[PDB]
């Protein structure tokens, strides 16, 4: 038995059978998009217009913008995720996955978990003091606001995972680090604008032009850690023989590396993301016991030892807070890695065995050249890097990307480029091979 | 006049392909396509200027088994090497 | 132990590989300039369609507070 | 035709000749036999090159 | 010679390409030319090894004659008799009538 | 797939959105 009940009784978006052209699942996807935006722009019913400052930390793998109706964000629907990979992941509980029955009780348990996360993470929010009127009525309604927008965006992901193009939860952090960008830079606040109004002034302000410099630092780094060229052809075809008849192969190759491994280091980042909150949030409620805070931000404590250098410029000043962070995000990331190899990873071994029935054919040519066994290896040394490997070089690289800090985070800007590279050739995807395929490659 | 760039300019191919690639291709053991009559000299001496491997076995052969390259035509067989050596080292790549 | 070893070694050699990746030219700066246009492109049409909503409507949230 | 190089001595043929002869099978002719060329065009001068540094030779006597 | 060239506004005389004119984006060899859009043509595109194999009957250029055309010559639509051997660093035709290049 | 016995269409979803949009908008802007 398990939780079956109320599980039913969570809704669930209804999938067709029916034909979803292109054309509807971009448009769908640009629908949930705007959607997305609206909601980061209108502010929650509060009679109290005070807010005391932000959660530097929270917005950018939230994909949230505080004092909105999606404060929360993605927030609470990462941090069931969290826990259902924790949980599983431990072998605390072994389940395996491979019946529909415990891929289908995985998923709509930490669902059902998403949604009670929804709360506690809306209630923890205004716990921590983070509109600064602790009224109970206007707080209790206050809750309900902040809750109910991130239950939009679960059923908003799901439209996408269902009607569009990419994942709601990857498309809602490359929309918000993206928004962050274009608006600091450009905005009614744009730090080019601050800057370039800063030459005209006379004074010529670094700093102004300083977190602008440090996202294209951050870009560039970014997109030059999946180029490299492996490739392999033991894929097998020949047909109408010549060399300049045409080509006479089955022309398989890589570029392009580590893609199952992303999922992990939003996880690790997002777990600091907690810890942060749930500090603070113990802290002017309790006890402190991870850390303790004033001036909003953890001053000490497992906090602080555990927050997140960036903003503008980087934090020279304290160099063990540095390393203790760096290990710790580290250690953290191979933690979800390998909780991301124990519950829901990738496969090679098989993967190899997957081609070999036939490469291509005249018809009149039939392959041996790949053996059916004897690719298992070939595979098994390609993949992963892709489920863990490059975790901790992710964790390592996302954390160095905050050192030197960027605009909408070093480490959003990394997860941004790459659901962005994962997402914008689904946008170009669909057009060459609806004549029919382009082929010859097996 | 005491040893040529003419057998350091051996290279023709690595092997590759099912099975026999395996450590056939890669760490010591190694096996292509080398010259004509090899040297058996500056190719162990050519990688050892590369890998400085003193090669475990020089070995050589001249590589068999029916002509293709139209195998539904008449086929023409050129003939080549595997190198078939096994390299002391192979570590530097 | 040895499972720290073995998992030490298979950097090494998975480095290594990057090194034999190396001289395939990885393209100049073709391979990674292609990359860079196509994610840069792609952060525009989110970022811009997210600014030319956000912006304005901070506008009218400004001038009628 | 007619109309090519600019002539080339035989005291730097020398130089000419480790570079597209010698230690470009080895990069370039070992990454043909590691292929990726859709710069077909680049390979056929490594030939017809080293081919005008022999003829340079015979014809103009090294000069 | 080369008495004519890629200079060509042709309007074609062979039937259902006649009467169409336009320019020779670059001159084929084949008693064909290449002309922008007379060239386009039914094709049941093809499923013989290599290709997308699509839906419908596409249409792809291919070019029309050169044993039966007209070129627009200097005012004319009319061919006068055409020559080579013209000046300069140039090689190029002329026209006969037109004396001049086009 | 889910086990969930509901069904809901996207377009309900989508317009319970739009539903919240046009509620808080209103209920905090346009003080009156």
């Amino acid at each position: 038995k398990k939780l079956i009940p109320i599980l039913e009784k969570i809704p669930e978006v209804e999938l067709p059978v029916k034909e979803i052209t292109f054309k509807e699942k971009l448009k769908w996807t640009g629908i949930v998009l705007v959607l997305y935006f609206i909601m980061g722009c209108i502010d929650v019913y509060t009679a109290g217009a005070q807010i005391p400052a932000i959660f530097e930390f929270w917005q950018t793998i939230t994909a949230s913008r505080i004092g909105t109706l999606i404060t929360l964000g993605i927030g609470p629907i990462v941090t069931a995720g969290i826990i259902m990979q924790l949980l599983v992941g431990s072998g605390i509980i072994q389940m395996d996955l491979s019946i529909p029955e415990n891929r289908a009780l995985f998923q709509g348990c930490q669902k059902l978990l998403s949604i009670i996360m929804c709360f506690v993470e809306a209630v923890l929010f205004v716990g921590a003091g983070a509109f600064g009127i602790l009224t109970p009525l206007l707080a209790f309604l206050v809750i309900i606001q902040i809750a109910f927008g991130s239950i939009i965006l679960i059923y908003l992901d799901e439209i996408v995972s269902k009607y569009g193009i990419g994942s709601g939860i990857g498309l809602f952090i490359a929309a918000g680090v993206s928004q962050t960008i274009f608006v600091g830079a450009l905005g009614p606040e744009g730090y080019l604008w601050k800057f370039l109004n800063s030459l005209i002034q006379g004074v010529p302000n670094i700093e102004y032009i300083a977190p602008i410099i440090g996202t294209i630092i951050v870009f560039l780094m970014v997109v030059y850690a999946e180029c490299m060229r492996r490739r392999i052809v033991v894929n097998y075809a020949k047909r109408q023989q010549g060399r300049r008849v045409y080509a006479a192969q089955s022309t398989h190759l890589p570029l392009k590396v580590v893609y199952v491994s992303n999922i992990p280091v939003i996880l690790a980042a997002a777990l600091f993301a907690n810890i942060q909150l749930w500090g603070l949030a113990l802290y002017r409620m309790g006890i402190p016991i991870l850390g303790h805070y004033e001036g909003g931000r953890a001053v000490d404590g497992i906090a602080y030892y555990l927050s997140t250098p960036y903003g503008l410029s980087s934090v020279i000043s304290d160099p063990i807070h540095a390393i203790v962070y760096m290990i710790a995000m580290i250690i953290t990331c191979v933690m979800f890695g390998i909780f991301w190899v124990e519950t829901t990873g990738l496969d090679p071994k098989s993967m190899a065995k997957r081609i070999k029935k036939s490469g291509a054919f005249v018809p009149g040519i039939r392959p041996g050249e790949q053996t059916a066994k004897y690719i298992e290896h070939r595979l098994k040394r390609y993949i992963p890097p892709l489920t863990v490997m490059s975790s901790a070089f992710v964790g390592f690289l996302a954390t160095i990307a905050n050192f030197i800090g960027a605009l909408g985070g070093g480490t959003g800007v990394l997860l941004t480029v790459s659901i962005v590279y994962r997402m914008y050739e689904q946008l170009l995807r669909e057009k060459v091979s609806e004549l029919h395929p382009a082929i010859a490659k097996l | 006049m005491i040893r040529e760039e003419r057998l350091l300019k051996v290279l023709r191919a690595p092997h590759v392909s099912e099975k026999a690639s395996t450590a056939m291709e890669k760490s010591n053991t190694i096996v292509l396509k080398v010259a004509k009559d090899a040297t058996k000299a500056e190719i162990k001496a050519a990688v050892q200027k590369l890998f400085e491997v003193e090669v475990e076995v020089v070995n050589t052969l001249v590589v068999k088994g029916k002509v293709k390259r139209h195998g539904q035509r008449i086929g023409r067989r050129s003939d080549w090497k595997k190198a078939y050596v096994t390299l002391k080292e192979g570590q530097n790549l | 132990t040895k499972g720290k070893a073995t998992v030490a070694f298979a950097r090494e050699a998975r480095t290594e590989v990057r090194k034999v990746i190396w001289p395939t030219r990885k393209p100049t700066k073709d391979e990674y300039l292609a990359v860079a246009k196509v994610t840069a492109l792609g952060i525009s049409l989110l970022g811009i369609i997210g600014y030319i909503i956000h912006v304005p409507a901070t506008y009218i949230k400004g001038i009628l507070k | 035709m007619k109309a090519k190089e600019l002539r080339e001595k035989s005291v730097e043929e020398l130089n000419t000749e480790l570079l597209n002869l010698l230690r470009e099978q080895f990069n370039l002719r070992m990454q043909a036999a590691s292929g990726q060329l859709q710069q077909s065009h680049l390979l056929k001068q490594v030939r017809r090159d080293v081919a005008r540094v022999k003829t340079l030779l015979n014809e103009k006597a090294g000069a | 010679a080369a008495k004519i060239r890629r200079d060509d506004e042709v309007i074609v005389l062979t039937g259902k390409d006649k009467g169409k004119r336009g320019k020779v984006k670059n001159v084929l060899s084949s008693g064909k030319v290449i002309v922008e859009g007379i060239n386009l043509v039914k094709k049941h595109q093809k499923p013989v090894p290599a290709l997308n194999q699509p839906g419908g009957i596409v249409e792809k250029e291919a070019a029309i004659q050169v044993s039966n055309v007209a070129i627009f010559n200097a005012a004319t639509g009319k061919a006068d008799r055409v020559g080579f051997r013209f000046e300069d660093g140039k090689k190029v035709r002329f026209f006969k009538s037109n004396s001049e290049t086009i | 797939e889910t086990f969930s016995k509901i069904r809901v269409k996207p377009e309900h979803v989508i317009g319970v959105t739009v539903a919240f949009v046009i509620i808080e908008a209103i209920l905090t802007y346009g003080r009156f």
